[PDB]
């Protein structure tokens, strides 16, 4: 049942530069 | 980014943060001071000591 | 010396509001003085008077000087 | 009974970031030299204050060097006249306070040092108390020696009418008319009443813009860290 | 509150009384000496002469 | 009829807008912690999510979507059972101990 | 070994009390006074202190000192004023606090509502003697009417007036005194908001909903020490509003002219933060009667975790109770008015009504309606 | 009162995101606004019933010292 | 205090007719919006050099 | 620290408004004195540990 | 009173006019001196018997 966890969808909270999935988030995070 | 440049230059270790918060108060203290005391003389022009020594 | 206060007060009088204060005024004035032995006293309507007259004044004057 | 509240004038500084028009505060100070001072008094203030508000330096020390004031011991023990200085405060017209009231009437003039600020109403009131002489209605009476005046409570002063058209001649040249005379002494009253009211305002100005940039920064950090809670998505999964 | 009352609690009573008296007594004694009160020290014998 | 009034204070209290039931908001009293206790395990657990769901809004200044409210007729009172037997049980011990 | 914070006495004590304490996640903007009001009375120390190294307590000289500090001290008049106003910044607070603590059956924690009405009382007290040090014409006058109501209490009465006066009347006496016991409370008032906090800290908060939050607690110090921070900002910033741009609002301005003890002023109130508890006086004719209902007004706090009966902790779910404690709070601002305006036939009958409602929605009101609402609810 | 024996949870998930991730104001007034006026809505009808009859109150018994302070006619 | 007549006035040894509020030879105002007449102090009294005024 | 030139006025009431203060100061460390000497104990003449008698 | 022209005579109006008051005066004066013996003696036990090891 662990398999089932999903963490729920957080895109209305996110900020603008880690919004895509596929960008990875180190490149941004000095910016943030 | 300027901002990213900005931390991972200047704001990474606490103690760089003191030192850029010291520096960026003394020189906030004249800035604020010279602006606000500008205003507040545009404000009262004509109405202040120091705009009626001359004549005196 | 004309002095501006005088003027502020001669034209702000004109105000109706002073009209009706003036004229009750008098109105006291007549009673009271007709009334021999009485102790009514035109303080009230003058103090009206005065207020409504006053008020306009503070809103002119301060301009011409 | 009834009292007549005095109107709301537009004085220069009752902005909120106004400044007291100092040109009528030196022209204030000179009524009061030379028409209240005579009878009324000012203690708490002193030709010291005068400098950098209303006189320059050397003006300063020439006002106080103008009056006489009395001194400590003398060699023997004498009460010897002084020609005043910088630090001391404005001379008493009365030595005693009852002999104020003995010259007057009987009732002794209030000192200025504050009568802005302890009277209900303001300026307002000090400035429309000089300027609302007026000939007393009909039916009510007053004593001899008294004077009926409708912004003073009780209705009947024990002043001389103080402030009439060309009583004194301003040094820069203004018209002496009576309420340009009252106007300027009730600004240097309310002087006398609250010397720091310019510094105030610059200070309230600092403040207002002070707050303005910290209060949206602080909201912003707490935001901050808040929102690790603000942005919790919980979840129930009983078996 | 109504939950008090009932057998138990008067007989506890009637038994604390006799020290809750006394405690009373002594409150009285200790405060007419503390403050010196008049009013009943011109009445015990010995004490009159204080005044 | 009584229960139209009983209706509105419920829509009225509010507390089913945060998805609380009615045994969800009684102050703890020092038998509602006994009653609590007593409590199965799985009514327990849907409690405690229930309230801790509850300050999560309150925290948040917002209440459940419309559609899920407790409404009056499926509000359950799980608590009262336990809270009468607990109430029962001191007022018993009270007039033994008088 | 372990880390220092929870380890070292001193350090455990600030850990377990400001740091780490489990605090409700859900506690409103309200619960923030208890913060402002501690920072207000820090700011009523340092401040006062600063006064204390200027001030003369002696009728000679007492009010000139008080002028000298405000016309010659360095930026002494900001000290004078910032402390007045942050005065009445501290009664405002301490109002809503309680407002806060009877809106939401706070008062369930009993130890710290107690300690509570008693920092109450001696804050009243610390602000009489306060206003008095100026010696202005209104609180000599003040002084004498407070003092004098003492004057009707049975059998001791005058001799206990007198010796607050330390004479016939207030005198220089009476003034130095004041000074010292004013002087000394707020040091008292600190070791007794210690005690209030510890007596908190065993059971944790009261969160809005009244609900035990022990399933929602959360860490003090990443949250709530920003937030009353913020909270502490926003105090200032009206505090300094009304420090830097109207002084003497909640002022009156006769207490500018030096105690005359011959004259008395036309108006005589105590200050703003008073009047609700004066006009209690002016209601009751009976002197006696008076002044216990002044003290009961302010008593009747300790009543109230008697006095609640319905089954919610909270108020949040109880609109009638609601309604009342608005209807309530209206009451007190209606009782500050009228105690600000004189005694005449169209406030004598609103002060008698005013008085009555305030005790009846307290003692009667409340708690029918909560055993309504409980009837109501189908419990 | 310590954190470890604050109460008993089962089956409770908290998902949470790091705040360096979030925007501190996500939609400030696209949600607020709404949230703000709902709130009005369900508090004023209950708050403010007392001020306003506090204000007849207060603009009767002010005026009613002044007709009571006026002149007589007699 | 506004300017009474001390020791003199139509009626007795006092008399302050600035405002509504006269005297009387017993001090008693005659009307006015004083709160009450010439205040009377607490006289504990002897005779004349004996009675006893605070 | 004088307020001036000299020990005068302002230092008397600097110093009278310190002396008031500083006692509640170190009743304050008084008591955390005797905090921290509650986590160790008192010392015993002898020097020697007293945690047997006790 | 804490001014320079009152601080003198005020001790005195303490010690020859207030009921008591000389007696209170003095102890004030002489608890400083037993509260200064008593904190020497303290330091001097701490000293001998190696209290100072806390
Ligand atoms: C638009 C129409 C007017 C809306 C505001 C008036 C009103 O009755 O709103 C009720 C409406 C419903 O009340 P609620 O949010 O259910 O209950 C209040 C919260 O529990 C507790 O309040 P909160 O934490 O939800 O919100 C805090 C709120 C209000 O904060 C406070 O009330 C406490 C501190 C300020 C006291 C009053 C200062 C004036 O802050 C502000 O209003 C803005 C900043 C004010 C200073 C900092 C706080 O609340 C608001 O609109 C915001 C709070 C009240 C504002 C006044
Ligand atoms: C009197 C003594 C002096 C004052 C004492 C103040 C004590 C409390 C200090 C902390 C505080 O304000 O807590 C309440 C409260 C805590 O919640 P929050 O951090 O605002 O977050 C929103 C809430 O979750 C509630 O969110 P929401 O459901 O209302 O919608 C989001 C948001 C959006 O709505 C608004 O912002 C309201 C409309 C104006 C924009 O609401 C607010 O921001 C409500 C507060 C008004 C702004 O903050 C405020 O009331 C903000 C103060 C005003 C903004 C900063 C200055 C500009
Ligand atoms: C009563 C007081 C007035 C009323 C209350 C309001 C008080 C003012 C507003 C609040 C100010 C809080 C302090 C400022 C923010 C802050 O530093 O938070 C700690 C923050 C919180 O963590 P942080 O993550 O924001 O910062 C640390 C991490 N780095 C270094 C990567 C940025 O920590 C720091 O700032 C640590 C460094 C502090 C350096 C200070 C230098 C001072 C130099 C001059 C002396
Ligand atoms: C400490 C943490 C902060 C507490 C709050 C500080 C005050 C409010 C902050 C927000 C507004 C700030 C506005 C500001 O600073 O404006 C400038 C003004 C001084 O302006 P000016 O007189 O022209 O001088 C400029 C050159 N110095 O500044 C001022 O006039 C300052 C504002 C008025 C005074 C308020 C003081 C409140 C805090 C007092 C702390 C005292 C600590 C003493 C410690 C012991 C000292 C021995
Ligand atoms: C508070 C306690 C009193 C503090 C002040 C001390 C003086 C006082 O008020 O009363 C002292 C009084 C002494 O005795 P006394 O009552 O004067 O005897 C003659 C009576 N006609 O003694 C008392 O009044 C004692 C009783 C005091 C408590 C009221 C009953
Ligand atoms: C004017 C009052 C302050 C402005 C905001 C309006 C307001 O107070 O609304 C009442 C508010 C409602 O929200 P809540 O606390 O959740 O109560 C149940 C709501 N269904 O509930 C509250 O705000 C309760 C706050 C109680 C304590 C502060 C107010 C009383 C102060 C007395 C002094
Ligand atoms: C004083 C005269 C009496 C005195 O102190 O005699 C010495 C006596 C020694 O006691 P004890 O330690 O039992 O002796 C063991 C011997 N094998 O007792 C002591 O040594 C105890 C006294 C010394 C330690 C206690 C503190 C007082 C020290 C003297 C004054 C301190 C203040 C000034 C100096 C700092
Ligand atoms: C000249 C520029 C002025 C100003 C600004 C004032 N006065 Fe006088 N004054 C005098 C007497 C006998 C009194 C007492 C009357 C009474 O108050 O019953 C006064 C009183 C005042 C006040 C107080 C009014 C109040 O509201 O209480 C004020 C503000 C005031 N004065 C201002 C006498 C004289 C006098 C000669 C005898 C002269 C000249 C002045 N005053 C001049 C002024
Ligand atoms: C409980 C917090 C306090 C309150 C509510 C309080 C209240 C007041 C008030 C209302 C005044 C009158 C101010 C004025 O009329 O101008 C005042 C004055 C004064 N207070 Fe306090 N005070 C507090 C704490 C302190 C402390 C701790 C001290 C001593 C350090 C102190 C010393 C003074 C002094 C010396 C004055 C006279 C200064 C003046 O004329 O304003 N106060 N206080
Ligand atoms: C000297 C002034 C006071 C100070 C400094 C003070 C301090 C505090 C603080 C810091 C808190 C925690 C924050 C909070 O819960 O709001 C608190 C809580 C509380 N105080 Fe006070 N307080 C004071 C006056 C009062 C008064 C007058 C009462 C009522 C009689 C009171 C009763 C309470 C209650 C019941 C709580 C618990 C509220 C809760 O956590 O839900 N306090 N106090
Ligand atoms: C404000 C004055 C002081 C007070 C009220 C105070 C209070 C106390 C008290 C009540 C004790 C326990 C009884 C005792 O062992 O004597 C104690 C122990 C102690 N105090 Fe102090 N103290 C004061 C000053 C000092 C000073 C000046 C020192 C030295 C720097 C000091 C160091 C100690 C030590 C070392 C102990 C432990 C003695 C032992 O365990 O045998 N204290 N203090
Ligand atoms: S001054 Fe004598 S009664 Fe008004």
């Amino acid at each position: 049942s662990h398999t089932d966890i999903r963490v729920p969808d957080f895109s209305d909270y996110r900020r603008a530069e880690v919004l895509d999935s596929t960008k990875s988030s180190k490149e941004s995070s000095d910016a943030r | 980014t300027l901002t990213a440049r900005l931390y991972s230059l200047l704001f990474r270790r606490t103690s760089t943060f003191a030192l850029t918060i010291a520096v960026g108060a003394l020189f906030f203290e004249r800035a604020f001071d010279q602006g606000a005391d500008a205003i507040y003389e545009h404000i009262n022009q004509g109405k202040l000591w120091k705009h009626i020594k001359h004549k005196y | 010396l004309v002095d501006p206060l005088t003027t502020v007060r001669e034209q702000c009088e004109q105000i109706e509001k002073c009209i009706k204060a003036r004229e009750r005024l008098e109105l006291c004035d007549q009673r009271v003085s007709s009334r021999s032995q009485t102790e009514e006293d035109c303080t009230e309507e003058l103090f009206d008077f005065l207020h409504a007259r006053d008020h306009c004044v503070a809103h002119k004057l301060f301009n011409s000087l | 009974d009834l009292e007549l509240h005095a109107p709301s004038y537009p004085w220069s500084h009752r902005g909120l970031l106004s400044s007291l028009d100092h040109t009528s505060i030196r022209r204030g100070f000179q009524v009061y030299k030379q028409v209240c001072s005579s009878c009324h008094s000012m203690d708490y203030v002193a030709y010291r204050h005068l400098v950098g508000v209303c006189y320059t330096e050397e003006e300063a020390k020439a006002l106080a060097e103008e009056v006489e004031v009395q001194d400590g011991p003398n060699e023997d023990g004498e009460m010897f006249m002084r020609p005043g200085k910088l630090s001391d405060y404005f001379p008493k017209p009365y030595p005693n306070p009852e002999a104020a009231r003995a010259a007057n009437n009987g009732a002794l003039p209030p000192d200025l040092s504050y009568i802005v600020r302890a009277r209900h109403g303001g300026e307002d009131y000090v400035f429309s108390l000089l300027t609302g002489y007026c000939e007393p209605p009909t039916g009510v009476s007053l004593r001899e020696g008294l004077y009926f005046n409708p912004y003073f409570p009780g209705q009947a002063i024990a002043m001389a009418p103080p402030i009439y058209n060309e009583v004194l001649e301003f040094d820069d040249g203004t018209p002496a008319t009576m309420s340009q005379v009252a106007k300027d002494v009730c600004t240097f009253l309310r002087w006398a009443s609250e010397p720091e009211h310019d510094h105030r305002k610059r200070m309230g100005l600092k403040m207002l813009m002070m707050m303005g940039l910290l209060l949206p920064l602080v909201y912003a950090m707490k935001r901050h860290k808040w929102s690790v809670l603000k942005s919790r998505k919980l979840a129930y999964r009983p078996p | 509150l109504s939950r008090f009352l009932g057998p138990r609690y008067r007989e506890l009573a009637r038994n604390w009384i006799p020290t809750a008296s006394m405690w009373g007594a002594v409150g009285a004694v200790g405060l007419v000496w503390a403050t010196d009160w008049r009013l009943i020290l011109d009445w015990v014998p010995y004490i009159n002469g204080k005044f | 009829w009584l229960e139209g009034i009983r209706k509105w204070y419920y829509n009225a209290a509010g507390f089913n807008k945060l998805g609380l039931m009615r045994d969800d908001t009684i102050y703890e009293d020092d038998d509602v912690k006994e009653a609590i206790r007593r409590l199965p395990e799985n009514l327990y657990n849907d409690r405690v999510f229930r309230i801790k769901r509850a300050l999560d809004l309150t925290m948040r200044q917002q209440i459940l979507p419309k559609e899920q409210w407790t409404k009056y007729e499926e509000d359950k009172f799980y608590l009262e059972p336990y809270l009468k037997e607990v109430i029962r049980e001191r007022k018993e011990r009270e007039e033994w101990a008088k | 070994m372990t880390n220092i914070r929870k380890s070292h006495p001193l350090m455990k004590i600030i850990n377990n009390a400001f740091i780490d304490l489990p605090a409700p996640s859900n506690i409103s903007s309200w619960w923030n006074f208890g913060s402002l009001l501690g920072i207000c009375l820090i700011l009523q120390i340092l401040t006062g202190l600063f006064l204390a190294m200027h001030y003369t307590s002696d009728t000679t000289t007492a009010f000139s000192s008080v002028t000298h500090i405000c016309r010659d001290v360095n930026y002494g008049w900001v000290i004078r004023y910032l402390h007045a106003n942050g005065a009445s910044m501290f009664f405002i607070c301490l109002f809503i606090h309680v407002g806060r603590g009877l809106y939401y059956g706070s008062y369930m924690f009993l130890e710290t509502w107690n300690i509570g009405v008693v920092l109450l009382f001696t804050v009243m007290a610390t602000a009489f003697m306060g206003y008095v040090l100026p010696w202005g014409q209104m609180s000599f006058w003040g002084a004498t009417v407070i003092t004098n109501l003492l004057s009707a209490i049975p059998y001791i009465g005058t001799d206990l007036v007198e010796w607050i006066w330390g004479g016939f009347s207030v005198d220089k006496a009476t003034l130095t005194r004041f000074f010292a016991f004013h002087f000394i409370l707020p040091f008292i008032i600190t070791a007794l908001a210690a005690v209030h906090l510890l007596f908190l800290h065993e059971t944790g908060s009261n969160n809005p909903t009244g609900i035990s939050s022990d399933m929602d607690k959360i860490p003090f110090h990443p949250y709530y020490t920003i937030k009353d921070i913020l909270g502490a900002l926003f105090m200032m910033l009206i505090l300094l509003i009304l420090v830097l741009f109207s002084p003497d609002l909640l002022g009156d301005p006769d207490n500018y002219t030096p105690a005359n003890p011959l004259n008395t002023p036309p108006h005589i109130k105590p200050e703003w933060y008073f009047l609700f508890a004066y006009a209690i006086l002016r209601s009751i004719p009976n002197k006696l009667g008076g002044v216990l209902a002044l003290v009961a007004s302010i008593l009747i706090l300790i009543l109230m975790p008697m006095l609640h009966t319905s089954k919610q902790r909270s108020m949040m779910f109880r609109p009638l109770s609601q309604c009342l404690f608005w209807m309530l709070v209206a009451d007190l601002i209606t009782l500050t008015w009228i105690g600000g305006q004189p005694v005449e036939h169209p406030f004598i009958i609103i002060g008698q009504l005013a008085s009555i409602l305030y005790f009846l929605i307290i003692l009667v009101l409340m708690p029918i309606t909560s055993i309504i609402e409980n009837n109501l609810l189908k419990w | 009162r310590e954190f470890g024996h604050l109460t008993r949870m089962r089956h409770v998930i908290t998902y949470s995101l790091s705040p360096f991730e979030q925007r501190a104001f996500p939609h400030y007034f696209t949600k607020g606004i709404p949230n703000v006026l709902r709130r009005t809505r369900a508090c004023i009808l209950r708050v403010a019933p007392p001020f306003v009859v506090f204000y007849l109150v207060y603009t009767w018994g002010t005026q009613e010292f002044e007709k009571s302070k006026r002149k007589n006619p007699a | 205090g506004c300017v009474p007549i001390a020791n003199a006035g139509d009626f007795g040894g006092y008399y302050c007719p600035c405002h509504g509020s006269h005297y009387d030879a017993s001090g008693r105002i005659r009307k006015g919006p004083a709160p009450l007449n010439l205040e009377v102090p607490t006289y504990e009294f002897t005779s004349d050099d004996l009675v006893i005024v605070g």
